[PDB]
C-alpha cells in the first residue's frame, strides 16, 4: 500500500512526554498487548536514536476480563501539521456511539512520521530500560488517523446516507456518534445494522440530547424569611447580577437594616416582594447573547456537592455558561472520573470538541486513579484547582 | 554482529572542524603507537584529504584522548539512559548474584557508516588522519547505543530465563537468581556463552560487595547510603549557606531529624552572594545537630515479593510527617518524611491525606503496588472531614494506630445559624498612610465595642473584628462579616496558619461549642 504523507506544523518536532508510573499489573497487560501488536506489525520495537515519547496506559473495559491499551497522543495532536460538525444529534432523541479505531490499523502510516508515535512500556523500579515501540500504521487516539482515513471513511458511509439523510452519524477521532430520533427498541436495530455496514470492509445504553438544558437559577420560595435567609438571598442575587444586571436588591437589603438576630423572621414588604418577583422573572430564562464561539476554548468546572452529587458548568466566558447539569451516584474519584466522561461526551455531541476540565482534586491523586474507571477512547485536557469553590452554594 | 543504529546531526549542523592542537614528539609518537593497534583491530581507519572536519586529539598521561565535545554539540539527541532513579529497596532479594564484565566490549560496537565521517581526527607528522568504526569513547550517542545494543542481545536470554534478574550498568552485568549455586553457575556459563557468540568476550579481578552505586552502598542483606558530609568552614558566605541549606533539605528526606530554620534565617536581608555571615548561636547548634544526625547512615533491607507492603505515618513537628515502609516489624525497606505545604491555609487531615498520596505514588514506582497503611487517625475522624471536604479524595484501606499525636478535626463550623445565640455583626477598616485600625462590633442584644489598632492592613482589621467577636462571646456565636478575605480563610476550616490573628481566631474557634459565620456583601 501507499502511505499518506504527514508533516509537523513547519517549525515543530515530536513529543517528549513523561510516562506516569504504572502498577505491575498494568505493565504486564501492556507488554502482552504490544508484542502481539508487534507480531502483527502494527508496532515494532524501536531504537535509541528516537528521542520522542508518548504516554500509554492500560485500561480494562468492564464486562470482560480484557485489558485495552490507551495511548495519550494529546501532545502529538497539538503539533501535527494543521490538517483540514452536524447539528442535529444534539436534537435527536436517543444517540449511540461506537468505536471505529480498528479501521485505522489497516493503513500504512507515513514512513518519515512513525518516529513521532514512539511510546514506552515502563519497568517497575526502572531495573529494566523500558520497552520501546513505534507505529507502522494509523494509531488510535491520534488526530491524524481520522483526517487521513476520512477519504475512505465517508467512501464507506454512502451506502446508508447517500439518499438516507434521515438519521445522523458524526465521527470524532475514534468515535462514531449515531443519532436517530426514532423508536426506542427501534433504535438499537438501525445502528446494529451500521455495525454490519462497515464490517463489510474490515472493522469487525443511549444518550438523550434533546433532553438537556442550561438549567435556570432558582430563588427559594418561602412562607417566612429569616435574617439569615435574606442575607443568603441577597448574596446569591448579587452573584447572579453579574450575569443579569437587571437584578435588583435594594428593597431586600432594606430588610437587612438594623441588627436583628440571624434566626429572626422578617416580614417581606410589598416593595421587597415585588423586587423578588421581578428578580424571579429575569432569571426564568438563560442570559441573552450567549453563543458558542469556535475561536474560544470550551471550559468545564465541576463542584463536589456531597451525597455523590457533582454539579458542572461548560462555558467559554466565565459566567456565560453554554450548559449546566449534575452527575449523581463508589467514591469521590470514581464519580469525578465518570462525570468527566459524561461531560466530555455531551461536549463532543453539542460542539464536537472536548473541553478543558478544572478538576477539584489533588493532581497526584488523579493521575494515580483516573485510569481505574476510564472507559473512553480519548482523554480531555485537564488541570487541578486547589481553591475552594466560594460559589458552591450559588452554583 | 549487531545492526548498526542510524545517527544524524541536529537540524542543519556541520561536523567538527576545530584545528588540531599541535602536540609534541613524545606525544605524537605515543598516539601513533596507540592508533596502530586500534587500527589493526578495526576500531579506526585512515581517511585522507577527503574528509573536511577535524576533532583535536590529546595524549593524556600515554592514553589517546579525542575531544569530541564539539561533535556531541552537533549530534542528534538520544533516548536518555537513566529513565527513573531507582530505589535500592525495590530490588528483589535473590540467593545468588553474579557480576559479568564486558569492558573491551566498548570498542566492540560498530558506528553507523554515514555518521563516521564526522569522527575524523588528526595525528601530526611524527617529524595522519583517521575515523572511528565503533562507538567512540567520548561520543554523546555511544552510551545509549551501547546499552541498547546490549539490551537487544539479552532480550532473548532474558526470555528463556525469566526467573533471573539482570541489571546492566556501565561495564557490568549483575545477574541474580533464586536457584541453587549449582544451577546458578550453569546458567551463568550459558550467559557467558551467549555473550561470547556476539563478540562480547567475558574474562574468565572479581569485583565484590559493597557495590558503590549512585550514592548508595549495596551489601548482600541490605543497602546503605554513602556518608553525607557537610563542608568545614570558618567563614560562611551567602553562597555557601545557600548550597548548604540545599544539601540539607535534600538530605532531610531520609533524615527527618534535620532542620534548616535557623540556617535559613541567616539568609535574611543578604546584600551579596559573597557577603560573609557570622553564624548565629541558634544556627551553630543546628549545624552541629545536623552533622551528628548525618553520622549514622540510613539503611534498609531488600524487597520480598512474598510478604506484604506496610506503610506507617507519624505526625512529627508542624507540617512534618514521617513514614516507614516495612514488611516485618521495624525491618524498614524505606523511610522518609513528607512536609510540603500545598497552599497557605491547611489542616492535619488534608496533610495526612497528601502524605498518604505521596507514599502511594512512590510505592507504585518502587514496588509496582500500593501499601497497607497504619494511620494515627480514627475512622470517625477521617470520615467526617472526607464527606465535608470540597475536593475529591481517595482513601486506601487502612488500619488505625493510637500512637500519639493523633490526627483530629479541631473543629467544624455550624451549617445553620444558631437559635438563641448572640448575633455579632463585626467590622473593621483603617488609614492607608498608617492605621486608624478601628475594629469592633454590634449585636442584636445591644452590646457594642470598638478597638483601635496600629501597623495592620485593612483585611487584618476584618480578622480582628471576628477575633474580638469570638473572644467576647459566649460558647455559641453567630458572626456576620462582609469580608471575603476572612470568610474564605475561615470557611476552609484550617487548623493552623502563618498568621497570628488567623491562628488566634483558630484557637478561639476551637474553644467554642458552636460557631456560625455568615458573609454579607460589603454594601
Ligand atoms: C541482580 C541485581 C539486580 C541485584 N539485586 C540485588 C538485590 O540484592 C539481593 N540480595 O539480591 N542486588 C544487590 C546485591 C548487592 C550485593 N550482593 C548481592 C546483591 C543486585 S546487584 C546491583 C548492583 C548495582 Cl551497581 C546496582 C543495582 Cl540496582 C544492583
Amino acid at each position: 500500500i501507499e502511505t499518506v504523507p504527514v508533516k509537523l506544523k513547519p517549525g515543530m518536532d515530536g513529543p517528549k512526554v513523561k510516562q506516569w508510573p504504572l502498577t505491575e499489573e498494568k505493565i504486564k497487560a501492556l507488554v502482552e498487548i504490544c508484542t502481539e501488536m508487534e507480531k502483527e506489525g502494527k508496532i515494532s520495537k524501536i531504537g535509541p536514536e528516537n528521542p520522542y515519547n508518548t504516554p500509554v496506559f492500560a485500561i480494562k473495559k468492564k464486562d470482560s476480563t480484557k485489558w485495552r491499551k490507551l495511548v495519550d497522543f494529546r501532545e502529538l495532536n497539538k503539533r501535527t501539521q494543521d490538517f483540514w460538525h452536524p447539528a442535529g444529534l444534539k436534537k435527536k432523541k436517543s444517540v449511540t456511539v461506537l468505536d471505529v479505531g480498528d479501521a485505522y490499523f489497516s493503513v500504512p502510516l507515513d514512513e518519515d512520521f512513525r518516529k513521532y508515535t514512539a511510546f514506552t512500556i515502563p519497568s517497575i523500579n526502572n531495573e529494566t530500560p523500558g520497552i520501546r515501540y513505534q507505529y507502522n500504521v494509523l494509531p488510535q487516539g491520534w488526530k491524524g488517523s481520522p483526517a487521513i482515513f476520512q477519504s475512505s471513511m465517508t467512501k464507506i458511509l454512502e451506502p446508508f446516507r447517500k439518499q438516507n439523510p434521515d438519521i445522523v452519524i458524526y465521527q470524532y477521532m475514534d468515535d462514531l456518534y449515531v443519532g436517530s430520533d426514532l423508536e426506542i427498541g427501534q433504535h438499537r436495530t438501525k445502528i446494529e445494522e451500521l455495525r454490519q455496514h462497515l464490517l463489510r470492509w474490515g472493522l469487525t445504553y443511549e444518550l438523550h440530547p434533546d433532553k438537556w438544558t442550561v438549567q435556570p437559577i432558582v430563588l427559594p420560595e418561602k412562607d417566612s424569611w429569616t435574617v439569615n435567609d435574606i442575607q443568603k438571598l441577597v448574596g446569591k442575587l448579587n452573584w447572579a447580577s453579574q450575569i443579569y444586571p437587571g437584578i435588583k436588591v435594594r428593597q431586600l437589603c432594606k430588610l437587612l437594616r438594623g441588627t436583628k438576630a440571624l434566626t429572626e423572621v422578617i416580614p417581606l414588604t410589598e416593595e421587597a416582594e415585588l423586587e423578588l418577583a421581578e428578580n424571579r422573572e429575569i432569571l426564568k430564562e438563560p442570559v441573552h447573547g450567549v453563543y458558542y464561539d469556535p475561536s474560544k476554548d470550551l471550559i468545564a468546572e465541576i463542584q463536589k456537592q456531597g451525597q455523590g452529587q457533582w454539579t458542572y458548568q461548560i462555558y467559554q466566558e466565565p459566567f456565560k455558561n453554554l450548559k449546566t447539569g449534575k452527575y449523581a451516584r463508589t467514591n469521590d474519584v470514581k464519580q469525578l472520573t465518570e462525570a468527566v466522561q459524561k461531560i466530555t461526551t455531551e461536549s463532543i455531541v453539542i460542539w464536537g470538541k472536548t473541553p478543558k476540565f478544572k478538576l477539584p482534586i489533588q493532581k497526584e491523586t488523579w493521575e494515580t486513579w483516573w485510569t481505574e474507571y476510564w472507559q473512553a477512547t480519548w482523554i480531555p485536557e485537564w488541570e487541578f484547582v486547589n481553591t475552594p469553590p466560594l460559589v458552591k452554594l450559588w452554583y | 554482529p549487531i545492526e548498526t543504529v542510524p545517527v544524524k546531526l541536529k537540524p542543519g549542523m556541520d561536523g567538527p572542524k576545530v584545528k588540531q592542537w599541535p602536540l609534541t614528539e613524545e606525544k605524537i609518537k605515543a598516539l601513533v603507537e596507540i592508533c596502530t593497534e586500534m587500527e589493526k583491530e578495526g576500531k579506526i581507519s585512515k581517511i585522507g584529504p577527503e574528509n573536511p572536519y577535524n576533532t583535536p586529539v590529546f595524549a593524556i598521561k600515554w592514553r589517546k584522548l579525542v575531544d569530541f565535545r564539539e561533535l556531541n554539540k552537533r549530534t542528534q539527541d538520544f533516548w536518555e539512559v537513566q529513565l527513573g532513579i531507582p530505589h535500592p529497596a525495590g530490588l528483589k532479594k535473590k540467593k545468588s548474584v553474579t557480576v559479568l564484565d564486558v569492558g573491551d566490549a566498548y570498542f566492540s560496537v560498530p558506528l553507523d557508516e554515514d555518521f563516521r565521517k564526522y569522527t575524523a581526527f588528526t595525528i601530526p607528522s611524527i617529524n595522519i588522519r583517521y575515523q572511528y568504526n565503533v562507538l567512540p569513547q567520548g561520543w554523546k550517542g555511544s552510551p545509549a547505543i551501547f546499552q541498547s545494543s546490549m539490551t537487544k542481545i539479552l532480550e532473548p536470554f532474558r526470555k528463556q530465563n525469566p526467573d533471573i534478574v539482570i541489571y546492566q550498568y556501565m561495564d557490568d552485568l549483575y545477574v541474580g537468581s533464586d536457584l541453587e549455586i549449582g544451577q546458578h553457575r550453569t546458567k551463568i556459563e550459558e550467559l557467558r556463552q551467549h555473550l561470547l557468540r556476539w563478540g562480547l568476550t567475558t574474562p574468565d579481578h572479581q569485583k565484590e560487595p559493597p557495590f558503590l552505586w549512585m550514592g548508595y552502598e549495596l551489601h548482600p542483606d541490605k543497602w546503605t547510603v554513602q556518608p553525607i558530609v557537610l563542608p568545614e568552614k570558618d567563614s560562611w558566605t551567602v553562597n555557601d549557606i545557600q548550597k548548604l541549606v540545599g544539601k540539607l533539605n535534600w538530605a532531610s528526606q531520609i533524615y527527618p531529624g534535620i532542620k534548616v530554620r535557623q540556617l535559613c534565617k541567616l539568609l535574611r536581608g543578604t546584600k551579596a552572594l559573597t557577603e560573609v555571615i557570622p553564624l548565629t548561636e541558634e544556627a551553630e547548634l543546628e549545624l552541629a545537630e545536623n552533622r551528628e544526625i548525618l553520622k549514622e547512615p540510613v539503611h534498609g533491607v531488600y524487597y520480598d515479593p512474598s510478604k506484604d507492603l506496610i506503610a506507617e505515618i507519624q505526625k512529627q513537628g508542624q507540617g512534618q510527617w514521617t513514614y516507614q515502609i516495612y514488611q516485618e516489624p521495624f525491618k524498614n525497606l524505606k523511610t522518609g518524611k513528607y512536609a510540603r505545604m500545598r497552599g497557605a491555609h491547611t489542616n492535619d487531615v488534608k496533610q495526612l491525606t497528601e502524605a498518604v498520596q505521596k507514599i502511594t505514588t512512590e510505592s507504585i514506582v518502587i514496588w509496582g503496588k500500593t501499601p497497607k497503611f497504619k494511620l494515627p487517625i480514627q475512622k470517625e475522624t477521617w470520615e467526617t472531614w472526607w464527606t465535608e471536604y470540597w475536593q475529591a479524595t481517595w482513601i486506601p484501606e487502612w488500619e488505625f494506630v493510637n500512637t500519639p499525636p493523633l490526627v483530629k478535626l479541631w473543629y467544624q463550623l455550624e451549617k445553620e445559624p444558631i437559635v438563641g445565640a448572640e448575633t455579632f455583626y463585626v467590622d473593621g477598616a483603617a488609614n492607608r498612610e498608617t492605621k486608624l485600625g478601628k475594629a469592633g462590633y454590634v449585636t442584636n442584644r445591644g452590646r457594642q465595642k470598638v478597638v483601635t489598632l496600629t501597623d495592620t492592613t485593612n483585611q487584618k482589621t476584618e480578622l480582628q473584628a471576628i477575633y474580638l467577636a469570638l473572644q467576647d462571646s459566649g460558647l455559641e456565636v453567630n458572626i456576620v462579616t462582609d469580608s471575603q478575605y476572612a470568610l474564605g480563610i475561615i470557611q476552609a476550616q484550617p487548623d493552623q496558619s502563618e498568621s497570628e490573628l488567623v491562628n488566634q481566631i483558630i484557637e478561639q474557634l476551637i474553644k467554642k461549642e458552636k460557631v456560625y459565620l455568615a458573609w454579607v456583601p460589603a454594601h
